[PDB]
């Protein structure tokens, strides 16, 4: 159930000065190289520990990609601005997402390519690696161009090829550490509120990865009723946390559990407010 | 392995 | 093409008067990817706040992680302020302890 993105982003400013264009990889969502344009002397970069490995030829390699892919998106922004009549002094986004998930089997499961111009869908390849799905108008006239001259095709190959081969690689050098994962480490604080009815907040920090559940219960029940929950944010140091917390009545305090399940616990937590 | 476009759009 | 970031303000370790911590502005939600985010002490711009790299996420919109040695103390209040093309005006939300 692995996969591999490239999310690439090119962003023009005013003035005749060349647009920053910034492309990060990913592998299992996780960022492992980067490029930036406005960097002193711009490489591709690791970003990932195991990501050191590769030599010279392989860091010089990526960065002429990158810097034909700048090129590129410099070109397709100047069409863009004649596509919707914008004058060539303003601000505008041009972005790509594309990669390629691996199944069960580790087999070519779904490759990706798609473009958003100003923040919005504009054109995508689809799931047969063949058609087309322009968001609009505009993005018809690209469509249109491309079907008349094979693009698909040009993506397919990459996709089904070295998007493979180049996952299962990073795959190999970065085996158990892409694997990993750091419990997360929980406590209940009380603050009051309401006459009488206070406020419980049950804490998870420092866990890796993202994906945890917080819930609350009252007397063995899902207490799915009016339970505040923050989005899971990072906390710096490349872990992270959530909180979650309800509005109970004074005194009846220890009659709530705190229950966190996460990929890197042994077992299941269960923790109450200990005054 | 960053991939390189193809046709501008 | 506008989108009006979201903002959470915490701390990497859980305050304690006194101890050392960092400070976060976590931003998300919003574009285009130039954005200005300071973070304040007492009304104070704080000059040393780092600043993470600039990443987008599946719908298009970016993120970004801006944070600041800071010392919590029972009298000091800390903030973060927001300004982005997307909004009139910046959005300012306050450090609180309990979240």
């Amino acid at each position: 159930p692995h996969s591999m993105r490239y999310f690439e982003t090119a962003v023009s400013r005013p003035g005749l000065e060349e647009p920053r264009y910034i492309s990060v990889g990913y592998v299992d969502n996780k960022e492992f190289v980067r490029f930036d344009s406005d960097a002193e002397n711009p490489r591709y970069e690791p970003r990932a520990p195991w990501m050191e490995q590769e030599g010279p030829e392989y860091w010089e390699r990526e960065t002429q990609k990158a810097k034909g892919q700048e090129q590129w998106f410099r070109v397709s922004l100047r069409n863009l601005l004649g596509y919707y009549n914008q004058s060539a002094g303003g601000s505008h986004t041009l972005q790509q997402m594309s990669g390629c998930d691996l199944g069960s089997d580790w087999r070519l499961l779904r490759g990706y390519l798609q473009f958003a111009y100003e923040g919005r869908d504009y054109i995508a390849l689809n799931e047969d690696l063949k058609t087309w799905t322009a968001a609009d108008m505009a993005a018809q006239i690209t469509r249109r161009k491309w079907e008349q001259s094979g693009a698909a095709e040009h993506y397919k190959a990459y996709l089904e090829g070295e998007c493979v081969e180049w996952l299962h690689r990073y795959l190999k050098n970065g085996n158990a550490t892409l694997l990993r994962t750091d419990s997360p480490k929980a406590h209940v604080t009380h603050h009051p509120r309401s006459k009488g009815e206070v406020t419980l907040r049950c804490w998870a920090l420092g866990f890796y990865p993202a994906d945890i559940t917080l819930t609350w219960q009252l007397n063995g029940e899902e207490l799915t009723q009016d339970m505040e929950l923050v989005e899971t944010r990072p906390a710096g140091d490349g872990t992270f946390q959530k909180w979650a917390s309800v509005v109970v009545p004074l005194g009846k305090e220890q009659n709530y559990t705190c229950r966190v399940y996460h990929e890197g616990l042994p077992e299941p937590l269960t923790l109450r407010w200990e005054p | 392995f960053q991939p390189q476009n193809g046709q501008f759009i | 093409i506008q989108k009006t970031p979201q903002i959470q303000v915490y701390s990497r370790h859980p305050p304690e008067n006194g101890k050392p911590n960092i400070l976060n502005c976590y931003v998300t939600q919003f574009h285009p990817p130039h954005i200005e985010i300071q973070m304040l002490k007492n009304g104070k711009k704080i000059p040393k706040v780092e600043m993470s790299d600039m990443s987008f996420s599946k719908d298009w919109s970016f993120y970004i992680l801006a944070h600041t040695e800071f010392t919590p103390t029972e009298t000091d209040t800390y903030a973060c302020r927001v300004k982005h093309d997307s909004m009139a005006e910046p959005k300012t939300v306050y450090w609180d302890r309990d979240m």
